[PDB]
């Protein structure tokens, strides 16, 4: 007997389903380790990340809402994204689109 | 992605077919739904969803929420469901899905840099409970009662005087402006009661021009059916609660006597199973009637295994009985029956008595409303099993029947459902958070009227508000002027019109009671049976049509020994 | 720990206990306020180990004796009433004439 | 029927001829009178006699009052008797017979729907007394004296600095502006006191319309001739009371030179015995005076063994005396007298000094002014036996002279007797009930302005009100607006008049002083004596018409070690 | 006539020339000067010189001081001087000679009837502490603080909620209105941040035109180039402060980006050493700018043995952070760095930090921004030796620089040094007095505008006020009205020009905020070094012209065990 | 004394340590406020003798075992965070897991 225990059935949750994704490689050219976070727009990310910002663009990390990427100094490794939902408006991170798109 | 349950429930909180156990009980409930979107939970945090641009919006405060609980497992008498809930202007603006409308989809709860936020992954949320049965004896109840998750507290008294000790009676516009008065100081919303008992109207008429919201008759102002009909037929003119506690003496009548004068209008009886009061020793039948709105006290609640040995001295000390006095005793005596106190577990169960209060410090404990109602239900399934109207393997529908008796029902029956009660859109956010370990015993957070006003708080030097001793401390929503702004004085609709609030200056927001006649026993939320149910005049035996109702005392309960010091 | 402000004001009780405890080793008679505080602490003690309510109206008269304490003092204590969680919840014990 | 007067007393409490000790003191007081109509006596509970029909009327709340304080025996300057104390509005209305004339006979307290009750039977009721030797050292003060059963504390002071540590002065406009909003968060009656030592009038005229209602002249600032005269001068035209701590080291003159200044103007002199402050060794022949109304303070009240070890750091640490500096000690040494310490209880019992005081925390002990008046009424029965005036077999008058004392006297000398000081009609209802076992220890109730301000209050979340652990805790007498609506802040007549009331905004019932010149040592209630006394040079011997007056230390003291944990 | 140095010490505090140790550490002050007439010092008690016609005059109110603190040894950024303090209107009204003009020489502060006197020979006296780094998780924070030395708090929050516990938020409009009326129950000045974190400027506007004095950009709310930038803007609009807490994930840009965004303009950096947040791990080297007003948190000063096994699971609490998620951990553990926590210290030695602040419950101790700062400046005293400034055989140049870093130069950085920040003329009369033995870690007496709020005070009901238990106790300063008179709350020149207070109904003065974009490193009390500072991104070691700043951790540090209970 | 605010409420947690630590000794399983007050406590007394906090996380967790609890109460207890004044000032221990 366990005070307020859960009894979580077992099984899996899919996430962001239905929504376009797109893989790619980047890679950290910089000397100290950069985070990524799960909403943000990754077309904004730190400049020392280098990878085709064009294809990431309206799009974040399709990782569990919350959850991080991490890269050390030089550390290559390809994610997956997620396209943005709602209005598809971005503001903010660097302040590169700051409208819809 | 892809993610697993176990894990998924360990960031967010439980899904769609989790259960959680209720503390250390033996009920369980079971999400019933889930109003979020898979992968675009809020969170907050470093690195986060809840941040500029993501999470968060660009929106102006009026088109933000002030305060969002995210991720909470709401428990109610509609449903047991996870959502978040969003706050605006001290009520409840949404329940739904947070998030930012940019970004995200189905967002209904847009968060901004106006929001505030309180992480409820993990918790269960219910409305703040509301005590029709207190006596002023002190100020001291007002904490001890939001301690333990009771955000509004109706009843009567002027302090410690021997009227109030045994009655819940607000004694005349002079105590009843000074109570309103004193009203503004303490952290929960606040309706009085006037002594009801008088055979002419205009005595009581002024009582409820001068601000109480509702009338307590008590046999020890005498209980009598001149004294009833007089206050019943004032409370029909001016909108408001009738409370009664009858004669158990049978000195001016019986039961059906009591009920003869009571003539069928809506009434709320106290201690309806008689042990706290009422007719010797049948005065339990009334929860038979459409018009009677029946409660108990907590002390009978549930049945154990010292509850007769306490109940004789604790009788004769709150009515001011002399033990030495022969008829004091005997009257002591006729009203604790086993019986009785034993069928009353079972018509809670069924949902023949619909209400749960405290009857502070006069036959009742103030801050073990809610735990005393959670030991009731467990004990039930234990004995009964599953009600009829359960369904999959949880006991979801026991619980909604439950929760709803010192939430919703308790608000109904005072024509303050309007303003407080439950977690609907439009109310005021008294609200109350649970770590599911806890639940129903001590509480994570206690929000008044949007504002935190008291929570477990630890050592105030220290790095993080973790460390012992942690211990009940005052917060904001209690301080001065902001306690004021978060907290309610319910007023009679002639006392709200007289400008008694200008009149005596008083700085809290103003709330105005109705529907109070209206009411009948079938407006009950899931405890609205009426069984013909009968008393034995010597055996003191509780039949509902014809089989015997009765319990066993349990020898020990949860939600005790494991979290209390003493 | 989470504390409510119950359990904090029967800290108070069983410190105060603390203080007749000692005094009453070192042999002294009693006064009023020590002696409802021990006896008091006593019956809360008797809850946390599982005693009934009936077991305890009984005990709590043979915790002090007339002899114990200072004269006058059994007569300003016509009862003694503690309440604590017993195994089935909170309950309320009353001692008549405790000291005899 | 026919009862015997044994039960009779267990009911309702002791009648005519009835005997009563006073805790546990040697002190018995007779019952000289009772207002009831044997049979016909009101009492509250379940069966009772208040009940609609009964012994509560139809009247409405205008015609009835507002409490009720059932079988009371009071004990105070004008007589020791058994009553129904009725209270409208926060004032006392009628002393009684309370009850119902629809039915009963000789109801001159009528009891309504709007009438709350409080049982006194058992119990001794007194008037809330008055401590006018306040040090406002800091605000914890007036709990402490509040729970002790005085109602009223006059003095002054800014906190814990230097000024006040020693002298009960508020200096200044600001000062007094700002102890007077302070004042309002008090659960008291307060007025306070200027620092009236100065030469130029217009500085003391400007404390006085700023809200002082008294002048203090204290050494410690100068107590000079030309001081105490121009103090005087202003008093005399303001119509306020000057409180005098003369000159100990005759710097300026000797005590026949401060008293030639006094130039026969009215005067309250502060420990009138000179252990506390004043001309060394004779400021006790001040007492012989017609102007003169004098206090004493409370450490050495009475003469006990340990007094004098007690008072040489008592007296270096309050005035700012350097220890190790020879002329700070010779003169501290000086102060303290066996003599004067031992006639001073003498003279109280002769009715020579007709006020005792605290001192609070500079030379005396907030919550003990009741408790020590006491001790030495005892000690004075126990050494001198009945008094002249005594009639019977009790201490009847002995108890009319030492309540005055803390009561009507000191309410007459600070000219606030129109409001407060004892229980006669019209006047403000701060009462304090007593169980007899506890009388002048530890009080029943508190009521200030017709409200329960403090009172024991058990476990707050028990049954009933009375389960351990018991300790004083705030009522709603004490909770915010409440609270202003039952206190008063005393002004002075130029104050009041030059509206610093609404200029500060002060919120609380105000009250003003007058008739501080007229009175003489003629007017102290029982306590009138002006003997012919003298004080040997050397030998520090008092001496009156030629006798000696003295007494012997006590080593042990009721009201002591059988009522308190430390 | 003559008297040797060590007895004049003894009865009218050190004089020039003489040393003094600080509390038990190691830092000795001199008194550089001393503003008295020798031979004609106040002094009061009985018999001394402050009483009528002597050390007291016969001038009008509005001619004297109502407060005079005597003898006092003045520490503040411009001098540790002897002097008399004269307090006028609640505020410092002069610093020199106090006295009677007629029959003393030099008087410059005039004493009177009106004067009241706090004796502070032998005592040290300082300005009351700002900390800006304030969560407002919990009311009981403030008289935490209060009790410690530190009068003024500026932070954010609304209570025990997720957002608040991580960021100094006071999100929105509503809670920013709340707690600005919740404000006036405090006994300290407050002035509140709202959330900086959002990229449309009109968002921003709203929380300042509402009555935030500045805005907090936490990462956990997205600390993008984008939002500083905007927050910055609207800063420079709106005349406020920007304090930052930038992005330790590196997510958005390093600190060279961050530096890029806020493009020159004035900002306050939080922790600016990083262990509470900041670029990992160079975010450091923003200390090196004209801009930058660098302050840092306090659990990392000094750097002790248990420093680096105590920040692990701090950092995991507060910033809501789950261990089992490895990002999660990887991220709280490159924050933790022994090179970046050791630098630290001496860049405060150096001056190079010129701020020192709490970061209440949030990875910092509220009670302890004081005792920290004087515990480095020991450990920098005995590891390092004496500072360049240094003069004669004293630290008093170390002690100036290390006084200013939590009063003067937290009061220029938030544009409130026009009403706090230090003990000069016009200024509020924000003290604390300190006896020696305990200077930094308990104080004899806070002084709120010119009254006293809290201090220590012995048994209520003692004979004097020394008696223990001895513990800080609220004082009239801190009650109802007089508080409010007393304390202000800081509002933006928009919301004051709004009638924000008015809408309110804020009841304490109010003061206004101005020049916080003005300021700049070079404007920084005794602290404005901006060094060629360099981090080693794998080593983080630090190093300022190449050459490599470090210290070692103590073992044992003074201001500890000798004086805390626990 | 002058005992601050942080003092006092410290004392709080010793008092509620004495109540635990007798039951303990009469051979009671503890339940959840008692077993947070009593490994606190220690916590305390560690760092007033002048031992780590590097040696305390660890200590911490001998101080109770499942065996001595009420059932649930090691769930009910994930970590327990207590701050004492260290030889070298105020520092956090955090012991996780306290109870196996």
């Amino acid at each position: 007997m366990i005070p307020g225990e859960y009894h979580v059935k077992p099984g899996q949750i899919a996430l962001n389903t239905g929504r376009a994704t797109c893989r790619v490689v980047v890679e950290n050219h910089g000397d100290r380790p950069i985070q990524v976070g799960s909403h943000y727009h990754f077309a904004e990310v730190n400049p020392a990340l280098k990878f085709d910002r064009q294809q990431a663009a309206g799009y974040r990390l399709n990782i569990p809402a919350g959850t991080a990427v991490r890269f050390e100094p030089g550390q290559k490794r390809e994610v997956e994204l997620v396209a943005f939902a709602g209005h598809r408006a971005v503001f903010g991170f660097r302040g590169e689109v700051m409208g819809p798109l | 992605s892809n993610i697993s349950r176990q894990a998924y429930a360990d960031m967010f909180g439980p899904t769609v077919g989790d259960k959680v156990r209720l503390a250390d009980t033996e009920l369980w409930i079971e999400v019933e739904d889930d109003l979020t979107t898979y992968g675009e939970e809020v969170k907050f945090g470093g690195g986060k969803v809840i941040r500029d641009g993501m999470g968060q919006g660009q929106m102006l405060a009026a088109d933000c929420v002030d305060l969002v609980l995210t991720n909470a497992l709401i428990v109610d008498h509609w449903g047991i469901v996870k959502a978040d809930i969003g706050v605006k202007d001290g009520r409840i603006f949404a329940i739904g899905k947070a998030g930012n409308p940019d970004i995200q989809p189905n967002v209904t709860i847009p968060i901004g840099a106006a929001t505030e936020v309180i992480a409820a992954e993990g918790k269960i949320v219910t409305a703040g409970g509301i005590d029709t049965h207190i006596h002023w004896i002190c100020p001291q109840q007002a904490e001890e009662a939001l301690v333990s998750g009771v955000t509004t507290m109706v009843g009567g008294g002027t302090g410690p005087a021997a009227g109030t000790h045994a009655t819940t009676c607000t004694p005349g516009p002079w105590y009843i402006s000074r109570m309103l008065q004193a009203a503004d100081s303490l952290p929960v919303n606040i309706g009085l009661l006037g002594k009801g008992n008088v055979s002419q109207p205009d005595a009581l008429r002024e009582q409820v021009a001068a601000g109480v919201i509702g009338l307590k008759i008590h046999e020890d102002w005498g209980a009598t059916p001149a004294a009833i009909d007089c206050a019943l037929t004032v409370a029909d003119e001016m909108d408001i609660q009738v409370a009664l506690h009858s004669d158990t003496l049978n000195e001016s009548g019986f039961v059906e006597d009591t009920l003869a004068a009571i003539g069928g209008r809506t009434i709320h009886t106290f201690h309806t199973e008689g042990a706290g009061g009422g007719h010797a020793p049948d005065i339990i039948t009334a929860c038979a009637h459409p018009n009677i709105l029946p409660s108990s006290t907590n002390p009978t609640l549930p049945y154990t295994l010292n509850t007769i040995d306490e109940h004789l001295d604790m009788l004769m000390v709150c009515h001011h009985l002399d033990p030495d006095i022969a008829e004091d005793v005997a009257f002591a005596e006729s009203r604790i029956r086993r019986e009785t106190i034993a069928a009353e577990d079972v018509l809670h169960d069924l949902g023949a008595f619909s209400l749960t209060s405290s009857d502070s410090q006069a036959m009742g404990r103030v801050g073990e409303v809610i735990l005393r109602t959670w030991q009731v239900a467990h004990r039930m399934k234990v004995q009964r099993g599953a009600l009829a109207e359960e369904t999959g393997d949880n006991d979801n529908f026991r619980v909604k029947r439950y929760i709803a008796k010192y939430t919703i029902n308790p608000a109904l029956t005072h024509g303050i459902a309007h303003e407080v009660g439950s977690i609907e859109v439009g109310k005021l956010a008294d609200l109350v958070v649970w770590s599911p370990a806890f639940f129903g015993v001590k509480p994570a957070t206690v929000i008044k009227g949007g504002m935190i006003a008291i929570a477990p708080m630890g050592d105030i030097n220290a790095s993080i508000p973790t460390p012992q001793p942690v211990h009940y401390r005052p917060m904001f929503g209690a301080l001065g002027s902001a306690r004021h702004h978060c907290r309610l004085t319910f007023l009679s609709q002639a006392a709200a019109a007289n400008g008694v609030a200008e009149r005596l200056n008083l700085r809290s927001a103003i709330a105005v009671v109705k529907g109070c006649r209206t009411v009948q026993k079938a407006d009950m939320v899931h405890n609205s049976l009426q069984p013909n149910i009968t008393v034995d005049a010597q055996t003191y035996e509780v039949r509902v049509d014809g089989e015997l109702i009765t319990s066993e005392p349990a020898d020990v309960l949860p939600m005790a020994q494991r979290y209390f010091l003493f | 720990m989470e504390l409510t402000p119950r359990e904090k004001d029967k800290l108070l009780l069983f410190t105060a206990a603390l203080v007749a405890e000692r005094r009453l080793a070192r042999g002294l008679k009693l006064n009023y306020p020590e002696s409802v505080a021990l006896i008091s602490a006593f019956i809360m003690e008797g809850a946390r180990d599982g005693k009934s309510v009936a077991s305890l109206m009984e005990e709590g008269r043979h915790v002090l004796t007339r002899e114990q304490v200072m004269e006058g003092v059994p007569e300003m204590i016509p009862d003694i009433q503690v309440e604590a969680t017993f195994p089935d919840g909170s309950k309320l014990v009353t001692v008549h004439n405790p000291i005899i």
